[PDB]
C-alpha cells in the first residue's frame, strides 16, 4: 500500500459481460511474469451460474 | 442450513437468501428463480434424498384439495340455494 | 365477447411456441440499456424465459386459448334454439 | 447485431444462418440474424395482412 | 361541427339510438315484478343509461353518423378536454408511478448486502417515497435535466 | 413506531391487495360518476 | 455364435445394439476389470450381470462406451478400455495410445487454440474472399 | 472446422470446472504456466459429435460453443445407420 492495486477498475475488452460497468478488483499479480493476471469482481452477475472473472493489465483502462 | 440447525431454533426462518440446489440462489440476484419454484415447487429430487417425509407431505396436500372442493360447492350449493 | 380474446390468447401462443430464446435476451438488453441511462434497471438480473419455460408458456396458452374458444362457440348454440 | 452481443460476443464468420447454440449460458436459440429475419417474416405476413 | 355531425342539441341519428335499443329492452311487456322487490332493468340500468336524455351533460359531442360520438379534440368550439384535460392527468399520474420507480430503487444498492431486497418490500410502495410524486412541482422537470441524474450520470 | 428513512417489509403479492382494492376503489369512482368520456372539473 | 464363444459380458437379447453398418464401417468394442459379479445398467435399455474376463463387449458407436464410463465409475474400479475395430483391423487406435485419463501430462498431440488470432476483437469481419495465396487453411 | 467452436478461456484449469463430453477432449496439454496451467481450446477433434456440453461448465468467457462444424461426418452425425 502507497500505490494502488485494487481500488476500482472499469473493463474494456468488449467481450466481458461486465464490460464498462466497473466493480470489483482482487489480488492482482505481483510479477513481472505473465499476460492474464488481475481477478476482478462485481455483483451484477453474468450469463453463467458463477461469474467473477480474471482480466489482465492490457489495457485495461481507467477509472480515469 | 443452518439458519439454525437442529436443536435450538423454534425461531422460524423468514430471511437470508433462500433456497435451492446448493450453490443456492446465489446471494446474487436473478429473475429465473422466481419462475423456478412455482414450477418444480415439488419435484422431489430436492428437500430430501430420502423419501422419509414426502409421502408424509402428499397426504396433507391431498387433504387441502378435499377441502377446497368442499369450500367449492358449499359455494356452489349456496349460490344454488339463495 | 370471450370468443375474441382466447381466440386471441391462442393466437399469442405461437409467439411463445415458435421463437428463439437468446433472442428476447438480445432484445431484453436494448431494453436494459435504455433502463440504465435513466438509472432504472439492473437489480434482480432481468432474464429471458428458461428454454423449456418458453415451451411451458406455449402449450398451456395454446390450450386455454384454443379450448375456451369452443366453450364459447358451444354455450351460444344450445342456449337459444337447441 | 448479426455481428453479435453479450449473450453472444462472437457471433460471427457465419454471421447469418448459424441457427441454434448450446444450452447453458442463459439458454441460447434463434439468435442468428437469419432467425430474426426468420422471425421477422411473420409480421411482414401480418402487416401486409 | 367539424364534420361528424353536431352535438346533443340535435343529432337525430343519435336520438333514434336513445330510443329503440333501450326503450325496447323495455318491451318485455312485463316480466313480473308488480310489487316484486328484486329485478332491476325496470329501474335504472335503463334510467341510469336512460335518464340520459336531451341532457347528458351536454358536452357538445360530435356524433358522427349512427350518431355515436366522435371525438375531435382540437382546441376549438367545445372540444379541448377530451385529451388534454384527461391527458395531462394521464401524464401526471404516470411519472408519479415511475418518479417513485426511479426512487424505491435509487435508495438501495447500499450498506451491507442488498441483493434481492426488492422481492420483499420494506416499506411497501416505498411508501415514504410515494408522496414525493405529488410533491413534484417541477421535480424531475428541472432536476432530471440538471444535477443528480446529470449528463455525467448520463 | 415508524419514523424517518424507510420502514418494514411485506410479502410476494401484496400486489393482490393492491390490484384488488386501491384499483378496486375506482369502480368506486366509476359509479359515483357512473360515467365518463370527458368529465366536469372542481 | 456357437463354434467360437469368446464371450465375457452377459445380456441375453435386445433390439438395441448394432445393425448393419457396423460391419461396413467402423466397429467400436469396450473391455474392462471386475471384482465380484454385479448387475448393470447398459447402453440400449437394460441390463445384465458381468463376472469376468476379457469382459469385452462391443458397441455401435463411441459415445456409447464412454457413456458407461460415466456409467462405469460410479460403482467404481480403475480399468476401462475402449478400442475401435474395423472390418479389416487397424488404424485409428482409440483408448490404447498414451496414458489414459485426460487430465494428465506426458505430451501435447493436439488442439492449439486460437487459429491465427485470439478471441479479442473479431468485430473484425471475415477477410479476403478465399484465394490460394494467404494462410486461411487451418 | 471441421470442428471449430471456441470454448477457450484463460485458466484452462480443470478441477471442479469441466470434463463432460463423449471422447473429444484430451486436455492437459500444459502451456508454460497459467496457475493450474493446463491450456488450449482442444485435443484433436476428428472423433466425436457436437455438444456444447463443452462449456455448460468451466468458462469460455467470450463465446459458448455449439453446433458448428458444418462439414459433417456420419460418425460426427450419430446416424449413419
Ligand atoms: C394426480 C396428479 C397430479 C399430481 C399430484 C401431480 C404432481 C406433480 N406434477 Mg404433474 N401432471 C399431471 C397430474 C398431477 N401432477 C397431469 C395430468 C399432467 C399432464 C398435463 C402433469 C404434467 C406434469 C409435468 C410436465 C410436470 C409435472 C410435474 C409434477 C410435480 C411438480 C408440481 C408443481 O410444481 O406444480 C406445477 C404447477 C404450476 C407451476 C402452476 C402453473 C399452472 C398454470 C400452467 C395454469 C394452468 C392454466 C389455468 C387455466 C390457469 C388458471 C386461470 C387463469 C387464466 C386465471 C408434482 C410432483 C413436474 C416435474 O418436474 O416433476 C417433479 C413437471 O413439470 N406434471
Ligand atoms: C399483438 C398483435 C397483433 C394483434 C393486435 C393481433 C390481434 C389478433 N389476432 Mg393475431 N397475429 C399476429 C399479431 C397480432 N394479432 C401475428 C404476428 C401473427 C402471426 C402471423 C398472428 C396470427 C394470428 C392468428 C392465426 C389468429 C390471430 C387472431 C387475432 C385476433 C383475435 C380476435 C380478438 O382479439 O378480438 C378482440 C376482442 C376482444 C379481445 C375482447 C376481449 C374481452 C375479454 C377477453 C375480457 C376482457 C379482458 C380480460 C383481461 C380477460 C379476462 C382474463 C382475466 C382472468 C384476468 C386479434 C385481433 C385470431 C383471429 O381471431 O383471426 C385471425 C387467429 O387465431 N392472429
Ligand atoms: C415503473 C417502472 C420502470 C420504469 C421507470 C420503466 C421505464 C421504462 N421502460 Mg420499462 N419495464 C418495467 C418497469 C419500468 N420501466 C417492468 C417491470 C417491465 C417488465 C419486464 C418493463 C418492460 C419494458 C419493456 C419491454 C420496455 C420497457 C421500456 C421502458 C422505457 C420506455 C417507457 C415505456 O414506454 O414503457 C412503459 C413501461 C412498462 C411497459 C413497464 C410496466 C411495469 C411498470 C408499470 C412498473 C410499475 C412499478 C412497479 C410496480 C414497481 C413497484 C413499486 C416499488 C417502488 C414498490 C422506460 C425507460 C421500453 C424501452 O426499453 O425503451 C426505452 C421497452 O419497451 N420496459
Ligand atoms: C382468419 C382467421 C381465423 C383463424 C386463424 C381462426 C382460428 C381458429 N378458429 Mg376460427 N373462425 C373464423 C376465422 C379464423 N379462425 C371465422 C371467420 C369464423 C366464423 C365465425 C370462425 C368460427 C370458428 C368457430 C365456431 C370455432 C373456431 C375455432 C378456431 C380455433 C380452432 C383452431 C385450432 O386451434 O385447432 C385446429 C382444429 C382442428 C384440427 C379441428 C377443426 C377442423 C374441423 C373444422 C374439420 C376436421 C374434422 C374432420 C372430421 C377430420 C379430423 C382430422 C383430425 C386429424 C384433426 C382456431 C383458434 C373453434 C375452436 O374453438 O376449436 C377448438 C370453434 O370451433 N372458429
Ligand atoms: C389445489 C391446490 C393447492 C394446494 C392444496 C396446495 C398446497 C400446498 N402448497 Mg401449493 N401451490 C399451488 C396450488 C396448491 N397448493 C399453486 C397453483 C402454486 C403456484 C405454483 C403453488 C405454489 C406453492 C409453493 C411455492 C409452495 C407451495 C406449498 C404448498 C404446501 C404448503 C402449506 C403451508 O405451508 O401452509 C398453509 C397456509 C395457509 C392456508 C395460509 C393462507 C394462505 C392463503 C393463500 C389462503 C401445501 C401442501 C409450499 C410447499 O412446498 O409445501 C408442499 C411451497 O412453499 N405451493
Ligand atoms: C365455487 C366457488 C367460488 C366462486 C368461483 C365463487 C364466485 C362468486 N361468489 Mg361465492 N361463495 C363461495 C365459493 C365461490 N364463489 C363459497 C364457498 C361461499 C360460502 C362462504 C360463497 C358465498 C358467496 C356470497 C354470499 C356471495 C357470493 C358471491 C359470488 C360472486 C361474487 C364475486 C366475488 O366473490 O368477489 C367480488 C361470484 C360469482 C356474491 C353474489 O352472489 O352476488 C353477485 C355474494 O356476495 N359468494
Ligand atoms: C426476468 C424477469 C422478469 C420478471 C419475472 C420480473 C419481475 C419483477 N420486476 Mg422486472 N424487468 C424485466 C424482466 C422481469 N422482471 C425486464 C426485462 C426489465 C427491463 C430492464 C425489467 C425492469 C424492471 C424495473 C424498473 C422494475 C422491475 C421490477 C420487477 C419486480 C416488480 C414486481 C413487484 O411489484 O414486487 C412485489 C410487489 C410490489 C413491488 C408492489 C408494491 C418483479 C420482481 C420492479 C422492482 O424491482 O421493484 C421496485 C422495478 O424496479 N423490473
Ligand atoms: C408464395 C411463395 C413464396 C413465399 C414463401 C416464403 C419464402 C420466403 C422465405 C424467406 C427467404 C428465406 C429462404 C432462403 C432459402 C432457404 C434458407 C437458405 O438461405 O438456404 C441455405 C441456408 C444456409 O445458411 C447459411 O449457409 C452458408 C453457406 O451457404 C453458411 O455456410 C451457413 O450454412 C449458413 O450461414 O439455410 C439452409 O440451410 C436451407 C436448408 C433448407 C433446404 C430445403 C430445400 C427446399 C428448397 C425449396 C424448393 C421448392
Ligand atoms: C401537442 C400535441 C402533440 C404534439 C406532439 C409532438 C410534437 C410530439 C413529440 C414529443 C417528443 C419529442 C417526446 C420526446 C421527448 C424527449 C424526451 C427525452 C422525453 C423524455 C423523458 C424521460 C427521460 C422521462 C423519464 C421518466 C419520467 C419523467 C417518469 C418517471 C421516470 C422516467 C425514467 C420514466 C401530440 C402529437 C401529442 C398530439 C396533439 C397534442
Ligand atoms: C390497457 C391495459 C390493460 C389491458 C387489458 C386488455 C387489452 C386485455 C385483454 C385480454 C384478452 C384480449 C384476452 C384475455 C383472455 C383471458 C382469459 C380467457 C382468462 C381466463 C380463463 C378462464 C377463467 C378459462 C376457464 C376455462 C376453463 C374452466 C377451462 C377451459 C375453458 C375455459 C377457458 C372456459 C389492463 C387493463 C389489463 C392493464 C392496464 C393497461
Ligand atoms: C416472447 C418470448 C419471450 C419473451 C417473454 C417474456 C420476457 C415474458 C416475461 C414477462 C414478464 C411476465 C413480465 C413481468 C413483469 C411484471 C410482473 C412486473 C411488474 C408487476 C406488475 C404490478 C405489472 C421469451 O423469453 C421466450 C423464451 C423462449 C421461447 C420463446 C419465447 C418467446 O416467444
Ligand atoms: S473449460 Fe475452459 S476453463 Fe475449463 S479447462 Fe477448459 S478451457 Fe479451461
Ligand atoms: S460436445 Fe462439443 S465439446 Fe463435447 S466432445 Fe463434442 S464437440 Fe467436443
Amino acid at each position: 500500500i502507497g500505490p494502488k492495486r485494487g481500488a476500482k477498475v472499469k473493463i474494456l475488452r468488449k467481450e466481458s459481460y461486465w464490460y464498462k460497468g466497473t466493480g470489483s478488483v482482487v489480488a492482482v499479480d505481483q510479477d513481472p511474469n505473465t499476460r492474464y493476471p488481475v481477478v476482478v469482481r462485481f455483483n451484477k452477475v453474468n450469463y453463467a451460474n458463477v461469474s467473477t472473472n480474471n482480466y489482465a493489465l492490457d489495457e485495461i483502462v481507467e477509472v480515469e | 442450513l443452518v439458519d439454525r440447525d437442529p436443536i435450538k431454533t423454534s425461531f422460524e426462518q423468514w430471511a437470508k437468501p433462500g433456497h435451492f440446489s446448493r450453490t443456492i440462489a446465489k446471494g446474487p440476484d436473478t429473475t429465473t428463480w422466481i419462475w423456478n419454484l412455482h414450477a418444480d415447487a415439488h419435484d422431489f429430487d430436492s428437500h430430501t434424498s430420502d423419501l422419509e417425509e414426502i409421502s408424509r407431505k402428499v397426504f396433507s396436500a391431498h387433504f387441502g384439495q378435499l377441502s377446497i372442493i368442499f369450500l367449492w360447492l358449499s359455494g356452489m350449493y349456496f349460490h344454488g340455494a339463495r | 365477447l370471450f370468443f375474441l380474446g382466447a381466440h386471441f390468447v391462442w393466437a399469442f401462443s405461437l409467439m411463445f411456441l415458435f421463437s428463439g430464446r437468446g433472442y428476447w435476451q438480445e432484445l431484453i438488453e436494448s431494453i436494459v440499456w435504455a433502463h440504465n441511462k435513466l438509472k432504472v434497471a439492473p437489480a434482480t438480473q432481468p432474464r429471458a424465459l428458461s428454454i423449456v419455460q418458453g415451451r411451458a408458456v406455449g402449450v398451456t396458452h395454446y390450450l386455454l386459448g384454443g379450448i375456451a374458444t369452443t366453450w364459447a362457440f358451444f354455450l351460444a348454440r344450445i342456449i337459444a334454439v337447441g | 447485431d448479426a455481428r453479435g452481443s453479450k449473450l453472444m460476443p462472437d457471433k460471427k464468420d457465419f454471421g447469418y444462418s448459424f441457427p441454434c447454440d448450446g444450452p447453458g449460458r442463459g439458454g441460447t436459440c434463434d439468435i442468428s440474424a437469419w432467425d430474426d429475419f426468420y422471425l421477422a417474416v411473420f409480421w411482414m405476413l401480418n402487416t401486409i395482412g | 361541427d367539424i364534420a361528424g355531425l353536431t352535438p346533443c342539441k340535435e343529432s337525430k341519428q343519435f336520438a333514434k339510438r336513445e330510443k329503440q335499443a333501450l326503450k325496447k329492452l323495455q318491451a318485455s311487456l312485463k316480466l313480473y315484478a308488480d310489487d316484486s322487490a328484486p329485478a332491476l332493468a325496470i329501474k335504472a340500468t335503463m334510467e341510469k343509461t336512460k335518464k340520459r336524455f336531451d341532457n347528458y351533460g351536454k358536452y357538445g359531442l360530435l356524433c358522427g353518423s349512427d350518431g355515436l360520438p366522435h371525438l375531435i379534440v382540437s382546441g376549438d368550439q367545445r372540444h379541448w378536454g377530451e385529451f388534454i384535460t384527461p391527458g395531462i392527468l394521464f401524464l401526471y399520474i404516470a411519472g408519479w408511478i415511475g418518479w417513485v420507480g426511479r426512487s424505491y430503487l435509487i435508495a438501495i444498492r447500499d450498506e451491507k448486502k442488498p441483493t434481492q431486497k426488492e422481492i420483499i418490500i420494506d416499506v411497501p410502495l416505498a411508501s415514504s417515497l410515494l408522496f414525493r410524486g405529488f410533491s413534484w412541482p417541477v421535480a424531475a422537470y428541472r432536476e432530471l435535466l440538471n444535477g443528480e441524474l446529470v449528463d455525467n450520470n448520463f | 413506531m415508524r419514523d424517518l428513512k424507510t420502514y418494514l417489509s411485506v410479502a410476494p403479492v401484496v400486489s393482490t391487495l393492491w390490484f384488488g382494492a386501491l384499483a378496486g376503489l375506482l369502480i368506486e369512482i366509476n359509479r359515483f360518476f357512473p360515467d365518463a368520456l370527458i368529465f366536469p372539473f372542481f | 455364435e456357437l463354434d467360437p464363444n469368446t464371450p465375457s459380458p452377459i445380456f441375453g437379447g435386445s433390439t438395441g445394439g448394432l445393425l448393419r453398418k457396423a460391419q461396413v464401417e467402423e466397429f467400436y468394442v469396450i473391455t474392462w476389470d471386475s471384482p465380484k459379479e454385479q448387475i448393470f445398467e447398459m447402453p440400449t435399455g437394460g441390463a445384465a450381470i458381468m463376472r469376468e474376463g476379457p469382459n469385452l463387449l462391443k458397441l455401435a458407436r463411441k459415445e456409447q462406451c464412454l457413456a458407461l464410463g460415466t456409467r462405469l465409475r460410479s460403482k467404481y474400479k480403475i480399468k476401462y478400455q475402449f478400442y475401435r475395430v474395423f472390418p479389416n483391423g487397424e488404424v485409428q487406435y482409440l483408448h490404447p495410445k498414451d496414458g489414459v485419463y485426460p487430465e494428465k501430462v506426458n505430451a501435447g498431440r493436439q488442439g492449439v487454440g486460437q487459429n491465427f488470432r485470439s478471441i479479442g476483437k473479431n468485430v473484425s469481419p471475415i477477410e479476403v474472399k478465399f484465394t490460394g495465396k494467404q494462410p486461411y487453411d487451418l | 472446422m471441421s470442428h471449430s467452436v471456441k470454448i477457450y478461456d484463460t485458466c484452462i484449469g480443470c478441477t471442479q470446472c469441466v470434463r463432460a463430453c463423449p471422447t473429444d477432449v484430451l486436455e492437459m496439454i500444459p502451456w508454460g504456466g497459467c496457475k493450474a496451467k493446463q491450456i488450449a481450446s482442444a485435443p484433436r477433434t476428428e472423433d466425436c459429435v457436437g455438444c456444447k456440453r463443452c462449456e455448460s461448465a468451466c468458462p469460455t468467457d467470450f463465446l459458448s460453443v455449439r453446433v458448428y462444424l458444418w462439414h459433417e461426418t456420419t460418425r460426427s452425425m450419430g446416424l449413419a445407420y
